[PDB]
């Protein structure tokens, strides 16, 4: 790890305080950038059809959606491709709002899983994507780098990790009244080396303002 | 979600 945090349960604690006040609604999920739901979705669309359908890439059977909250990104990017579509949060109020959130394309959704992604195991070699959108600034660098190793694992066959998270310019941003860090470039890259994943292609989200932190898209393996 | 410059 880059940076150790001493106190990480106090750390995860503040977490599940604040999401506590967050509604479970599209606009909550986006913080009051809802603005940005749109073009965020439709650059998640494309980058996904890069590496999913087609010989050596990804199949369409089965993704997992982690830190989903209701599922916005389930809804509309991964429910469209996927037979069946699996949501892990820590936030329960979220995971059952997601069965009302997700209307029909909820058919499709096969467990809905209530825990912290640092105190989960992805299942053995049962997906083909693994979605990790806006909260792996929540993990801390060592459980982050142990959840990433752990996705590879719950790979199948040609299967993928999607990460996508805001990633800041120059170095990191704690914030503690949510217990993130924003990582810059070069941190978050060493993590997904030292888990031992490699970067199959990387895409800067277009769309949104100049006054907000970048967001990338990374497909790994 | 996404989150403003410091
Ligand atoms: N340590 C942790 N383990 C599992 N989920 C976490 C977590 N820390 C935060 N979360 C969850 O991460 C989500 C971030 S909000 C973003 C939700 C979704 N990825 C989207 O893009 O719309 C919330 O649902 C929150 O409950």
């Amino acid at each position: 790890s880059h940076m150790v945090i001493n106190g990480e349960m106090q750390f995860y604690a503040r977490a599940k305080l604040f999401y506590q006040e967050v509604p479970a609604t599209e606009e909550g999920m986006m913080g009051n950038f809802i603005e940005l739901s749109s073009p965020d979705i439709q650059a998640s669309q494309k980058f996904l059809r890069k590496f999913v359908g087609g010989p050596g890439r990804a199949g369409t059977d089965c993704a997992l959606d982690c830190g989903s909250g209701i599922g916005r990104v389930s809804k509309h990017v991964l429910l469209p491709v996927f037979n069946s579509v699996e949501l892990v949060d820590m936030m329960e109020s979220f995971l059952l709002e997601a069965q009302n959130y997700l209307q029909v394309k909820g058919d499709k959704v096969e467990s809905y899983h209530c825990y912290s992604l640092q105190e989960f195991t992805p299942p053995f070699r049962r997906y083909d994507v693994i979605w990790i959108q806006w909260v792996s600034g929540h993990l801390t660098d060592k459980d982050l780098l142990a959840f990433l190793s752990r996705c590879r694992d719950g790979l199948k066959e040609n299967g993928i990790i999607i990460l996508k998270d805001n990633v800041a310019r120059e170095g990191c941003i704690l914030d503690l009244s949510d217990s993130s860090v924003t990582r810059d470039m070069d941190i978050l890259r060493s993590l997904i080396r030292k888990s031992g994943l490699v970067v199959l292609g990387q895409e800067k989200q277009d769309g949104f303002p100049e006054q907000c932190i970048p967001v990338w898209m990374f497909a790994l393996h | 979600g996404p989150r403003r410059r410091s």
